[PDB]
Order: C-alpha cells, then structure tokens, then sequence
C-alpha cells in the first residue's frame, strides 16, 4: 500500500467489497469478540450479541473508516488523523489488537469473496490493513 | 486445547471436510507470498519470485501437505499437544531456528484458508474454536525455545 | 527457565543484590511511560500524565514491589515456575484479561533497569540468562490464556 | 522519533554518546547472539566469538548507520534506503529480530549511560529505533 501494485491492489480490491463494507466491517468485529476474548473490555456499553444493533452500526463506522483509507492511500496520516487521537491518546487501545483485527477482517473477506480474495490480493490487502493500523498508534511515535 | 464437547465435535465434523493436499499448499504458498521473510527458510524450493509460480510449486504443495497432516495430528489429539509435537519444537529450534511468531502467523493464514473453502460454514462461532487449536497448535511448538 | 548449574548461581548472586522496591517502581515506571496503552490497568493509581509524576507516584512504587517481589517467587522457583503463577495466571487472564504480550514486554523493561543499575556486572553473559528466566516467567503467566 | 519534543530528546541523548557509536554497535550485537540465540543464523560467516574481529568491525557500521539517521530524522526514508534492500529484498531478515536488537541497544546504552538514559530519553530511543526498524523492513510493502 506504499507501492502500485497495492494501491492498486487495494482499490482494485475494495471495489469488490462494494456496498457491503459495513456488514463485513460487522462480522469482523463479531468474529474479534468470539475468536479474541480480550478485545471485548475496550466496549462495555456494547451488546456484543449475535445482531446486536449497536454492533453492526459500529461495523458500519469502521467500513466507512476504511473505504476512506481505500481513497487516500497517499495521505492516511492526514485523512486517519483525528482517529489516531481517539484509540491512542483517548481509548489508549492496545497495538495487538489492531492485528487480531486485520486477521478478523481478511477471514470475512475471505468468506464473502473467494475468487476475488487471491493471494496476489490477500498480500496487499495485508501492507494496508497494516499501514492503517500504524496510522492509528502512531501516538505512540 | 481445553475446548468442549460441542466445539471439539465442531472441529473434527469440518475437519472430515478439508483437503490436506489443496489447503496445505495454499496455506502454505500464502504464507512465502504475505510473509517473504518466510522464503528464507525454503531456499531448496527453487523459484519463489512471484505469487503464480509460488503456489504452482511442488515442493509448496508437497510440503504444505505435510504440514496440514501435521495438523490432523494435532486436531485428534488435542491433549497431548505438547508431546505430539514435542519432537518437531526441537527441529525447528534447533536444526531450524525458526522463530516462535512464525508458527501463529502460518496458523493464521490457514484460518483464512479455511474462511475461503468453506465460506459460510466457517461461521464465527466455529472460526472462533478454531482460533484456540491453531492457538494450541503454535504454541506446542515453541515449547523448547526460550 | 532451565538455565544450567553456573547461570543458576549466576541469577541468584545478582539477586541478593536486586533491591525490590527501587527496581519495581522504575521498571513499573518505565513501563507505563515508553508503552501508554498500559496506562488503561492502573487508572486507579490517579496522575500517570508526565514521567515525572508517574515514577514519584506512590501507587507505582508499590504495585513495584509486588511484581519485582513476586518475580523473586519465580526466580528461586525455576523448577515449578509455571505453577508459582497459576495462581497470578489467572488473575490477569480471567479478572484482568490483559494481552500476553505485555508479559513478554514488561520483562524487557526489567532487563534494560537491571542494566541500568548493575553497569558492567550485567555483562551480556549475564544478561542472556536473565532473558531465558524473563521469558518463561512471561508464559507460563499466560498459561492459562490459549 | 516523529515529533518536536522526540526529536530533540534524542539528539542530545546521542551526542552523549558521540564517541562510542560502533563500541555500543558492537556489544549490542553480542548482548543479542547470545541471549537471543536465533539471530546467529544470519551470521554464519562471521566469527561470533566474543570479542571478535568481524563483530566489532561491523558493530561500527551499524553504530554509523545510526548516527547517520538522527541527523535525518525528517527523511528516515531517504537515508537508509539502500539498507532496506539489504535486509528486506536480500537477505530478508525477519521483522521479529529487529526488536531484539532494538532491546539489546537500550540495554547498552542504559549500561554505559545510566544517568543519562532517564525514562523520558528512554521512551524518545523507543521511538527512534522502531521507526527504524520500520524502514529496513518496508521493502515488505
Ligand atoms: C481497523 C482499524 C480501526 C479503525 C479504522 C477503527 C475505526 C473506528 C471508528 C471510525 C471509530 C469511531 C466510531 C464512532 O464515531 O463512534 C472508532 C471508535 C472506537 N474503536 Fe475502532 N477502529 C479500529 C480498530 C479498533 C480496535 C483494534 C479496537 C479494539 C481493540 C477498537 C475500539 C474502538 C472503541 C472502543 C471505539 C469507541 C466506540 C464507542 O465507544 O462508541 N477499534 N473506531
Ligand atoms: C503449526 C505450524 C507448523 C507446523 C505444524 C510445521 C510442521 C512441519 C513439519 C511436519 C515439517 C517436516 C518435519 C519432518 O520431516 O518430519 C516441517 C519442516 C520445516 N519447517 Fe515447519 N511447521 C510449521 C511452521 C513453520 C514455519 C512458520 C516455518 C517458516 C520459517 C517453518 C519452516 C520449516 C522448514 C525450513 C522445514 C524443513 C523443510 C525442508 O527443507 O524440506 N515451519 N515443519
Ligand atoms: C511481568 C509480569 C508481571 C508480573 C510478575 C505481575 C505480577 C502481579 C502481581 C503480584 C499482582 C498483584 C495481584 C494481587 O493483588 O494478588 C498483579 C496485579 C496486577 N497486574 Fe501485574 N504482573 C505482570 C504483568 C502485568 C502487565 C503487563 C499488566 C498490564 C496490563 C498487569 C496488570 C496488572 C493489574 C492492573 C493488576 C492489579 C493491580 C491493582 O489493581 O491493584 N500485570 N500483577
Ligand atoms: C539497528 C538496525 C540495523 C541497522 C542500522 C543495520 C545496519 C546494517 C549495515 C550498516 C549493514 C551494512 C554493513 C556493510 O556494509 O557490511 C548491515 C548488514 C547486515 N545486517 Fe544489519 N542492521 C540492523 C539490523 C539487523 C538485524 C535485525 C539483523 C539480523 C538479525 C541484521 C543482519 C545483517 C547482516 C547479516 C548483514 C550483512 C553483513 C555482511 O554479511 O557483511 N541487521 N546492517
């Protein structure tokens, strides 16, 4: 995501994606909460249940977040910037989270997109699914 | 490791499905390309350059089966993890040296392999035991490597 | 964990001299200043904004004190080091549900303090030792996490 | 680094040092073959043995390497460009060792310099180093 190739993997990637960027952006976080226990305590005024309301309007900020992202992979630190404030300075969210997230999110893209989801595209999507995550601690830099 | 009756019964009902041969290879080829500091340890492979001739491979292929069957071990045995790998922690500390982060990283990219070939089925309430073998699995590994 | 016979009493002579209380609050110091997200599990210790207010913070010298003390538990105990901990495994997995990871890190800001405070008698000889010890230490803290 | 107050802090800290660049290069990389056993394996040509020539010659280059990146702090990028290649595309160090190397450091400095290295210098190195390490290792994007 700091090449050609990914950019235009990337994009070339979400493009696929879509309209269902908040409904992954969802399941993603459900497959978090069940698969990574730990991550659940930054959210206790969440209903972490199956459907929840809040759950799946939260997926949705977060799949807005990146098809933000998708459109300014030359400037993430200025686009992501007030987001970086919010896990680092204010929520002061764990940098291994960050991961288990972008692991959570490739396995839903993996499930909705298999002849999409190549490894040519699995790799890219990973670069950015990392350079985002830098962005969003670099608070800690 | 200590998961329940309804999970273990989860795992192994799916696992009568995977294709040691097809997700061991993919798995494995998708580790080299996403991870290319993996390709070090491969070097008697041959051509690992791009990501068609990596996956194409027969050395990947043939390997990354070894590897799944590995796994098949451990998914039958999910209470001697530590002895049924005991023998494999030494030769990757030893002879190989690889790096304990490097089995949760493999472990990973065949959960999304998984998600891939199974799609719905590998629902989050299953991926989610799943994640706890892997867990298991790469950690049986790593026992003698402080 | 499983040092040898000279590094055993390699670690426990430096140990005689490790002064649990100064050690414990700088390397719980630091901790919190160099990883901040660490801050959010001691919201109750009150100012943790600026370095000098965390390292003079009272609630930091003592919570030291127990980690550097409880450390010692291990250190003589390099045998049943995991089941010296079971007891505090828990506690930061099931209560606390802090990420493993911390463990491993936590351990390095001891080294670097240990380093700080023993110069040139922390030669890397020595140093190597106390990583085999700081790492098992950190485990088997999360033996109860997979 | 990647801030005022970051920037500063670690230019006085490694002008407190001036001198013992490579000496520190060098001890850092035995403090870390021999608690961190693995990262020998990159070395097999080198005569890892304590004191050694090859070790304390290349202690020097990598002492260099980092004194020639504070004073390029506003382009980390630029500066150790060619030694990206190096490590990434050639000999393709893994991402972990850099850690431990970066630990090995600070256990030296903080060796040599215990006055001098206060948290507050401590956390400015943190920075310093991992945003190295983040360029040396970005041929993986
Ligand atoms: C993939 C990277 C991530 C992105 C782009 C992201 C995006 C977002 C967005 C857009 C918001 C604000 C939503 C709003 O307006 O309410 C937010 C808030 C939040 N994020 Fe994430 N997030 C990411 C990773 C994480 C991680 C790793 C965690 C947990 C370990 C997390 C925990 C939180 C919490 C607790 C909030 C506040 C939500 C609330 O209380 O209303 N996020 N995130
Ligand atoms: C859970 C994860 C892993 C499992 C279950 C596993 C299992 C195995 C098995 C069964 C073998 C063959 C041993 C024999 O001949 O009896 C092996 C070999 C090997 N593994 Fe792994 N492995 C894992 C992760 C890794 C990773 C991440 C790396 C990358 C650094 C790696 C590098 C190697 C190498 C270099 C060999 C020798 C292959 C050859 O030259 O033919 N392994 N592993
Ligand atoms: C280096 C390994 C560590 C050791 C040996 C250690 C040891 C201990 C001990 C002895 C206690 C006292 C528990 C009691 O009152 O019975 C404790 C509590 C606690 N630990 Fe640690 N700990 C370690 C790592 C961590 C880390 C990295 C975190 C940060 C997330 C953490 C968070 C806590 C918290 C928040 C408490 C409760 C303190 C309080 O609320 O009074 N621990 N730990
Ligand atoms: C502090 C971060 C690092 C810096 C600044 C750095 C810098 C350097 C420099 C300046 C060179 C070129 C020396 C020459 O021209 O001969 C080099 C080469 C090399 N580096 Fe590092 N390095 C770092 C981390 C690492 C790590 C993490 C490893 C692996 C554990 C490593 C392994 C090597 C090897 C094997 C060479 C080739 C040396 C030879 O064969 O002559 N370096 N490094």
């Amino acid at each position: 995501v700091l090449s050609a190739a990914d950019k235009t993997n990337v994009k070339a990637a979400w493009s696929k994606v879509g309209g269902h960027a908040g409904e992954y952006g969802a399941e993603a976080l459900e497959r978090m909460f069940l698969g990574f226990p730990t991550t659940k305590t930054y959210f206790p005024h969440f209903d972490l249940s199956h459907g929840s309301a809040q759950v799946k309007a939260h997926g949705k900020k977060v799949g807005d977040a990146l098809t933000l992202a998708v459109g300014h992979l030359d400037d993430l630190p200025g686009a992501l910037s007030d987001l970086s404030n919010l896990h680092a300075h204010k929520l002061r969210v764990d940098p291994v989270n960050f991961k288990l997230l972008s692991h959570c999110l490739l396995s839903t893209l993996a499930v909705h997109l298999p002849n999409d989801f190549t490894p040519a595209v699995h790799a890219s999507l990973d670069k950015f699914l990392s350079s985002v995550s830098t962005v969003l601690t670099s608070k800690y830099r | 490791v200590q998961l329940s009756g309804e999970e273990k019964a989860a795992v192994l009902a799916l696992w009568d499905k995977v294709n040691e041969e097809e997700v061991g290879g993919e798995a494995l080829g998708r580790l080299l390309v996403v991870y290319p500091w993996t390709q070090r340890f491969f070097d008697s492979f041959g051509d690992l350059s791009n990501p068609g001739a990596v996956m194409g491979n027969p050395k990947v292929k043939a390997h990354g089966k070894k590897v799944l069957h590995s796994f098949g071990e451990g998914v039958h045995h999910l209470d001697n993890l530590k002895g049924t790998f005991a023998a494999l922690s030494e030769l990757h500390c030893d002879k190989l040296h690889v790096d304990p982060e490097n089995f949760r990283l493999l472990g990973n990219v065949l959960v999304v392999v998984l998600a891939r070939h199974f799609g719905k089925d590998f629902t989050p309430e299953l991926q989610a035991s799943y994640q706890k073998v892997v867990a298991g699995v790469a950690n049986a590994l790593a026992h003698k490597y402080h």
